């Protein structure tokens, strides 16, 4: 849909 | 806190984060590698200072990071990351800061992390990890 | 134990596990996704029986998992996966198993578990998980 | 080579 590369992303972690 | 999000890169160079063994972890700037240059990130400071600065160097591109864990604990009221210990092809660098707490860890059989985001207000509040081949 | 490894799919459609509310995951096999057919994976067994089964069904594409969390642990002198949860855009199936020991957790912001490997014996022993976009 | 790759956490259980 949009023109941005887009990556894996986990988390969060913390709180 | 305030959020970052400094988006994904190639690789990672450098990191600087700031502990106290009394309270968590306060700053955190990444100079990441990007198509083989270095990229210098934004540095993400803590609301307060006192901070006792890090500096993990790695032997970029040979040396990348295959752990990260820590401990997420109550400091003053705020829940907030306590420590981080990042374990890499060659060496642990870490724990800093105060290991107490709720554990985590995130290790990577295959990728590397190319990028960060999370929050930090007194203290680092919570972080998310860019992953790619 | 006995190692497996599914290797990478375009999805999950189903999890079948089995558990016992005092030790810990037992039995672990899953339908994926393949290009739109169901690819039933192999049922990875422990050696053991007396584990109470669970289907988890989704409702495959729009339900996807978003976190897996657990805890790890001693079971007659080995550290296993005492207890699985997974929570999806839709619900949360679990906790399964037992949930005391070190817990872990693996949230998505972005992208998709697409695959697992791991090792079982009488119980679970550990597992990995394959990530894509 | 010609087989394709993938990322992969973990792994979480005994060391």
């Amino acid at each position: 849909q949009s023109g941005i590369s887009q990556t894996v992303i986990v988390g969060p972690w913390g709180a | 806190g305030k959020a970052f999000d400094d988006g994904a890169f190639t690789g990672i160079r450098e990191i600087n984060l700031s502990y106290n063994k009394e309270t968590a972890i306060g700053d955190f700037q990444v100079v990441y590698d990007l198509n083989g240059s270095p990229y210098v990130g934004q540095n993400h400071k803590s609301f307060i200072t006192g901070f006792t600065p890090v500096k993990i160097s790695l032997d970029f591109p040979s040396e990348y990071i295959m752990e990260v864990s820590g401990y997420t604990g109550n400091v003053s009221g705020y829940v907030v990351v306590r420590s981080l210990t990042f374990k890499t092809n060659k060496k642990t660098y870490g724990p800093y800061g105060v290991t107490s707490g709720t554990p985590f860890n995130l290790p990577i059989e295959n990728g590397l992390i190319v990028g960060f985001k999370g929050s930090i207000g007194y203290w680092l509040d919570y972080f998310s990890m860019y992953l790619s081949l």
